[PDB]
């Protein structure tokens, strides 16, 4: 809705590759329970519990039934196929799903969220508002104009007071972002280890040979090409992912989000009391200056008593 | 407002709830496959293996699996995801059951009129700033509005006690379906030996069977099973928050220690309790809303109104 | 949509119990109609047209794939019973019909433009600002014209609606309607549950085309269908207690005489009537719902709260 | 939407019944694509190019699954009858003409045009406050406004009596509504028997095959049967509400429309008597709801419009 | 949509068959996608490579499931007819390229900005008080009516691409009436194969079924017809667009019935839209005539 | 919503063939999923790994399962048809999320999507401003003349904001030049490997010692279908080329950051006007392609001679 403001470009570009990846998890989830099975036809010269492979070509006759091929693709599916295989699409399913609560999990968590919302609104209200206008020109103003005008001062000076305090929202983004990349770190490295064990051919040997007759049986499993794409494209994409989170991690560190200094906008207005804002304030204004400077100059002249002076003296003429 | 009303843990098991109504989804889909169990029989009729033939139809192998998927699986590895489903129903339904409540309703949102109303009123920043006209007059009006809130929800003590009631009912069902699926979790097994009485139909007697879908179903039953416990934890501390503290005890001596003025008096009941949820939310609105308790800062405020008036 | 206030809670209940009841329909018809079948094997030897029942080995039918596909049609077809058959498309039709007679209030357009009206002023009354004033107990041009015209138009629609009760006619057949079907419905049910037996001895008499005359038959879903049936007439049960807590509600006071006496007599305006009929009807479905809608709305029907708004608009 | 005041409960009714009718196309059509098979056996001993019908061990036919498929698809398309094989086609046209028959009254420029004008004046008429203060027997917007809405009667007046093209078309819409609904009842009720689950077949395949006559299993052919009822009863409700709205179109003529009793009880006794299309779309209103027009004719008398004068005078 | 009125009955009524159209045509892209298919048996005696047939038993053929796949596979690629095989997506690119035709009189910016500027001051018009009280017997809204007429009477593109997309729209209906009728006759539940892959069946010869061929068949008559029903409509807007010109509107009949007599003839796109007025109501155009006679703005 | 003025008739048509790429890249997908096989029969006879090709006749007994002759599909799929032929479709909604992608990649930038909402609410702002009427007229409520002089500040403090730095301009460039190379790289890799999607595939695996044949002779049934998917989306991506190097003919005949009101201030008595430039020649040029009248009509909140008798008429209502 309206938070898209707080909201900047690694959060849009991770929100975007989340959602790929949740399409990607869907996918692979649905081909899982539809298609995936192990096509499993018997050894029948073995040699030390391996295949021995050793006047027209005639077929190998397995006196086998079709249910008991069906038994021994679902043993040897069950047992000797990777679970990495068989729980790709669940495993990344997880990943994005806890990636999604860590990005949104300062939008719901109560503490950061009236926070959130508190400066959301009355940034916006600030940024529509006729008397910033009035006041960035530097008459005769209408009474509901000027009601709305003295009530987004004070409520501006009283949300001022109620955030500066604290350094939470400072703090729940911080740990969020080292939990993604930390996850992103855990998430590249099992999965590039693992995403070999992803075969087109698996000799299994299940010992079925009282229900069968057979012992080792060499499986072909159809998905695994189609796996393994989608897994190199799962790991491309949480390396975009993680890139994105370093280096929000390194724009976080690197400055200290917790002090603006407002020397741009005061310097250029004539209003030179504008105070330099601290803790989770500057944070938040930090934010939206990743989004739209502007927004943060509107805002800054509601932050100065200059401009609250000249609003009480026209609306004591008007009164 | 019903969202300010609800505390962390509160949207956590609300969040839980919503997954674990995802894992009884996916379940359900997983059980709509045709294909369910596997099943062979037993004792069947450079070395060179030959393969063992049973001599059956295929038809006379569906009627075996229908027979031992009706007469050998577990009935837990046949409706889990309809468990799953009515459990999450049935904790959906008790997440918000203190809210439905017709009176409790009311009551809070009373509170979140008032406090609301409180916050946006220039008066408590003027009684702020003095601890550290017209709104004078919609001050007192506001005095008389927080004594008819006393009136009106001091007397009674539904809201805590219903509160309570719910987090126990949670806390039980969280310990029942945590037992019986322990209990039952083993259950889930991929090898099955079917032993239906079929000898007069397929010739046979003893079968072994696989659930195609015991391994998924065992995770997905294993991940029910992280989620109701993170439920339950959650519900716990619930618990340990709301009988480690009396919340029919709100005392406001803390206000007492920064703000000089000492006529507010400790509140008792439901206004104790819901002061307890707004600062468990945010404890500047019970700060903010303490200076509207005093009558001493009622007569300073009908002062000052002499004095404009 | 707007005719939120008029459902109360039993009507919202039964809504979700409705949809519960269309969504265990959706899933029992899209069982029946992917793998609902059933799997029929021969007997062997046949004594009175039944099963004899007298290392191992398997029991050879002689029998296509296609004889197996044609004996379980014809013993699904002639002998598995109607309602293990035709459970989801019961249920179906009759969560269909529950919706229909609840929402028939809603689409009969003499009832829908009462409704319709009415809550239209209800919904401008409780969010007029005259109302906090009133309550509380000078007028702006606009806000006393507006005020002007709606109690006019609250005298003019309750001298409308004072006539004739058809919502109340229309609600009463309704509950009954919903009741008697409940009965119905849990009757036949309870009757023909019974019938859904996954064992099935099917004698069809095909052994012309297959050879045997009595096969023995596995239906897959019929345990299920038996569960989800359980659960369909406990749900039924549900609906039906409500219903006739509603009907209850319909006999234990007279709907069409409502009383303002607990708004009168508090009020200072004391000279409110006994609203009648129709009107009584839905003032009291609001009671039901919330009474702060029916307590806002009383100042505007009384003649004492019009002679001091008339003094209002006289002092601007 | 904005044209839910001009239809009455046939049109509602017949609105719910053709969607009910979609969803058993529908539901018809995606169980003919899906399950739409028939099973064939073969007749072993054949008698005259018939079936003679003359321990148990199975017939062997020494045919191929691929064999069976070919019976099946060529008896399929031969030997089965094509309403059971059309009929949710057939269904799913039929109601698709229903709803074009019955929403070509909206989309026709002319008449849809004339409708919109009609149901924008009258909510318009249902916004002024001034036509309820008439009612009851001064503000610059309301003046404003209400000149501008009896000037704007005064033209739609003016300009619809000119042609009945609205009324007309509801007569051919009824009138291609009935006879298409005595035409479908017609033929389904003469083919609906035709559905049978046993058919044989005689499809001279033996040339790829080796059987003449074969003995085939229709699974779907009594679900198809149940729908086929289901859609004549909907059929005959829907013909019903067709004859009620005929005989109402033809028990008064509704190209004049009488506001006697309107004007009787106002104290306007001047109001005209229109005719025409207008007095259609207003006796369409009447079925809706009588309020629309009891509060509209106030529009129409010429001494309303000269107290209306008198008063503006007297503000002006 | 905003342009409500500036579509006459032919323009939905074309709508509404390109809808039905394209239902048909997503129904039988379905059909072909899901069980589309054709079951393919062999002769197994022979004579001039044909079948001869010379209680009842079965015909053996020594064919395995597979190899009858790969029949069927073989020869539904070679020898069914194309037509059998790709009806639904002609149908569905037809439609397509139809509903492009009428929209692209939408979705053009420049022809969009001018009949949303048409619109909207047609719609103020329409809602404005001063109309009624110059039938009877807003300086601003006449001025931007002035301008509007100066600014829209310098080109007439909006009546061009209306006349190109009607030329295009009858020429297809002519195109995919010949070509459809002509081979419509190719959709035969029963057709022979002859694809030579005896050395890997065995058989040279096969007769195929096409289970999905007579509903392909009807369904194809089916969308004949209301190819036929759109060809009809186009031919006639055709008419509409050759009898009279469209270029040139007189106001005549309102400048007759008003007390006004000084609306000017309007030409070019003004008149092509005002006649696309007239067609849906003449009311607009009634009223949109004293917004124009500098008479009423002298009075205005 | 609102912003339909910022797409020419170029991105509406690329917006449309996306469109249309994707219904085919989401019809093959399906296609590819759920019935894409591959029918292998063994070569009895066989000469030199290579298919020899040599009283009714009787088919051929190859002794096969059909587990094995599952396995030989699986196999012959997996190891000798194509990858074109397999994951065609994949490739073209890979290619299809990525020209979206580059094409919403304007609206989605934080940085550029603040900067063209503010466009989008100036030029409304101004478009339903009354006095632009008087303003190409040649009264006003006292509220009409404030909320005129109120929107000239405004449009005057967004022509400081915006003409300072052309970021739209850049990023419009460069995801026009991406699509391009997209483009080029798409039709040259479709139109080499087009040629690969056969129906008939002659595979040799050598698992013959799990079925007892080397060579298999493969139908691929949806191979012919799939070659009506990839011309028509060879032609599809060569009209999204053709437009967009159009677009890049745009950018590139003209300089877009130098916005000229040469023939406004030429027409209109307003000769004051400035010649705007960067970001606000940009996107004026945009609204310009789109509708010239919201240009021609916000081209009077750029001059001082109008705001001087804007303040005039509003002391003469005074
Ligand atoms: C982790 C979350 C995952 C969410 C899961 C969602 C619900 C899952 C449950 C599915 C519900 C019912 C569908 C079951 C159909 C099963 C039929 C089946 O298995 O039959 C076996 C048989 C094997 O197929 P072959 O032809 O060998 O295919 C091999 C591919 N070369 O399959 C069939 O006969 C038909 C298969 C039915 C397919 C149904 C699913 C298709 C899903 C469509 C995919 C959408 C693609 C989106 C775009 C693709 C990229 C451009
Ligand atoms: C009120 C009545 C409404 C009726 C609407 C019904 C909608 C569906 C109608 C279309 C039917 C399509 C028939 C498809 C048959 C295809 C071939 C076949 O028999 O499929 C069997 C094949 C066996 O599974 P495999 O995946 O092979 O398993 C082993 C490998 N893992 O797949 C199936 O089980 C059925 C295939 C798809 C049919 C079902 C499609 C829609 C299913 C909806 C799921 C509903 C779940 C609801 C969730 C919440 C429940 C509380
Ligand atoms: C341009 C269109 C783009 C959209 C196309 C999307 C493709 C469909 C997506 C779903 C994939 C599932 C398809 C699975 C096919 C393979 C399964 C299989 O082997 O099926 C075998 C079997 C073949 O024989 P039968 O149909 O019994 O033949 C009887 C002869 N009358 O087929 C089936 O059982 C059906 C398979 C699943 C079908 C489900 C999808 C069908 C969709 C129906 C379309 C119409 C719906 C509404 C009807 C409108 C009223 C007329």
């Amino acid at each position: 809705p309206a938070y898209r403001i707080l909201k900047p470009w690694w959060d849009v570009f991770t929100d975007y590759i989340s959602i790929v990846m949740l399409m990607i998890a869907v996918f692979g989830g649905t081909l899982q329970v539809t298609q995936d099975k192990m096509i499993c036809l018997p050894c029948k010269w073995v040699t030390k519990d391996s295949c021995n492979d050793s006047t027209g070509p005639t077929g190998i006759k397995y006196d086998l039934d079709r249910h008991q091929y069906n038994y021994v693709d679902a043993v040897c599916y069950e047992n000797r196929l990777h679970w990495f295989a068989k729980y790709f699409p669940y495993l990344v399913l997880l990943h994005t799903l806890i990636f999604l609560a860590c990005s949104n999990f300062w939008f719901k968590f109560p503490r950061t969220s009236s926070k959130l919302e508190h400066f959301v609104s009355i940034l916006l209200k600030c940024f529509d508002s006729p008397w910033t206008t009035r006041a960035l020109s530097e008459g005769v103003l209408d009474k509901k104009e000027g009601e709305q005008a003295k009530a987004l001062f004070e409520k501006v000076k009283k949300f001022r007071t109620h955030v500066e305090e604290g350094d939470i929202v400072y703090r729940l983004y911080m740990r969020q972002t080292i939990i993604k990349v930390i996850k992103f770190a855990l998430i590249i490295c099992y999965t590039v280890y693992y995403v070999h064990n992803i075969k087109f051919d698996v000799d299994c040997t299940v010992d079925i040979e009282s229900l069968t007759g057979y012992r080792t049986y060499r499986c072909a499993h159809p998905l695994a090409t189609l796996f393994k794409i989608l897994a190199s494209f799962y790991i491309s994409l949480v390396i975009f992912y993680g890139l994105i989170c370093m280096y929000t991690l390194w724009w976080m560190l690197r400055r200290s989000l917790k002090k603006y200094s407002f020397e741009s906008i005061r310097e250029e207005s004539s209003y030179s009391d504008i105070p330099d804002v601290k803790n989770d304030f500057a944070f938040m204004l930090h934010l939206i200056d990743q989004y739209d400077p502007l927004y943060s100059k509107r805002f800054a002249v509601f932050l100065s008593e200059v401009s609250e002076n000249k609003l009480r003296q026209l609306n004591l003429n008007n009164e | 407002a019903f969202r300010v009303l609800k505390p962390w843990w509160d949207v956590f098991t609300d969040y839980l709830s919503v997954a674990m109504l995802m894992i009884g989804v996916f379940g359900c889909t997983l059980q709509v496959m045709q294909d369910k169990i596997i099943c062979l029989p037993k004792r069947v009729q450079t070395v060179e293996m030959k393969g063992l033939k049973t001599d059956l139809d295929l038809q006379q192998y569906s009627f075996i699996n229908q027979m031992c998927y009706e007469r050998a699986l577990h009935w837990y590895a046949k409706y889990f995801p309809y468990l799953v489903l009515i459990h999450t129903l049935v904790f959906m339904l008790c997440s918000n059951f203190w809210f439905k409540f017709p009176g409790s309703s009311s009551k809070i949102e009373h509170f979140i009129s008032i406090l609301g109303k409180c916050f946006d009123s220039p008066w408590t920043t003027r009684a702020l700033s003095e601890v550290s006209k017209k709104e004078g007059e919609q001050a007192k009006a506001l005095f008389e509005k927080v004594k008819k809130f006393r009136l009106h929800v001091e007397e009674g003590d539904i809201l805590y006690a219903m509160y309570v009631r719910q987090t126990v009912l949670k806390v039980i069902k969280f310990l029942i379906i945590i037992a019986y699926n322990s209990a039952l979790v083993s259950k889930v097994q991929f090898t099955v030996d079917c032993n239906v009485d079929i000898q007069d139909m397929t010739g046979y007697k003893n079968f072994s069977c696989n659930h195609t879908m015991a391994h998924l179903f065992s995770k997905l039953s294993f991940c029910y099973l992280c989620f109701v416990s993170i439920y339950g934890l959650t519900c716990l501390y619930t618990l340990y928050w709301l009988f480690y503290r009396s919340l029919r005890e709100y005392s406001f001596e803390y206000v007492r220690q920064e703000t000089g003025i000492d006529d507010i008096p400790d509140v008792k009941n439901d206004f104790a309790f819901m002061l307890h949820m707004i600062d468990q939310y945010d404890p500047l609105y019970s700060k903010r809303f303490a200076v509207f308790l005093s009558e001493v800062s009622e007569n300073k405020l009908k002062q000052l109104n002499l004095n404009n008036e």
